[PDB]
């Protein structure tokens, strides 16, 4: 990836990979091979780590459930979106 | 035949030891932290619109690999921050028309000064 941002091409390099692997017959291995199908779900809890990572990020407080803690975060992100991007349009709408 | 899985897997775990240090980098602080550190409003829209990126990039990336059949509820998360990055870039495109009218006049004016008094 020749993004000149560093974070967003190490992102698109692991979600091309990801695709790109999946799309292989990996069913097969599975059923072949134990320790495969064991790498993959290490690589896949990896992933969920660093999602965890960013939702800790985002959820400050600290004095199916990462699949919907996942959908309220990004609620919450685009709620600020769209607030961010009003403000925005409002100002120069006035201008 | 078998040997042909190998560098897919091997590029997938390649890509995510690169990206490890970068989410860490990413998250060395809380969201709220530093968009209260950014006085720039539009900057804080490119965080906000960043973490919901990768956030869903993330989770993505994970739906693939656990080998989930129906990824039409994450391509949806993927279309609609796609979107709101398209909104933004719409807004961008509005302050880039206004520059380069701003732009031209200037141009225009160091023009009337050089060559006149030329």
């Amino acid at each position: 990836s020749e993004n000149p941002d560093v974070l967003l091409s190490r992102v698109i390099n692991v979600v091309r990979a990801a695709s790109s692997l999946a799309s292989q017959d990996v069913d097969f291995y599975k059923n072949l091979d134990r320790g495969f199908s064991k790498d993959l779900k290490s690589k896949a809890d990896k992933l969920a780590d660093m999602a965890n990572e960013i939702i800790l990020s985002i959820d400050e407080h600290h004095e199916s459930d990462l699949w919907n803690n996942f959908g309220n975060i990004m609620d919450n992100l685009l709620e600020m979106s769209d607030h961010s991007l009003d403000k925005l349009n409002c100002a120069i709408n006035s201008k | 035949d078998i040997e042909k899985i190998k560098p897919y897997v091997r590029s997938f775990s390649k890509a995510l030891d690169e990206l490890k240090p970068e989410i860490e980098k990413l998250t060395s602080k809380s969201l709220d932290e530093q968009l209260l550190l950014l006085s720039d409003e539009r900057a804080k829209l490119e965080l906000i619109n960043r973490y919901a990126y990768v956030l869903s990039s993330l989770m993505f990336a994970n739906m693939k690999v656990l080998g989930v059949k129906d990824m039409s509820p994450i391509l949806g998360e993927l279309k609609r921050v796609k979107s709101y990055m398209d909104k933004a870039k719409q807004y961008d495109n509005r302050i880039t028309k206004s520059n380069e009218k701003s732009q031209a006049e200037q141009e225009k004016a160091k023009n009337i000064i050089s060559n006149v008094l030329d």
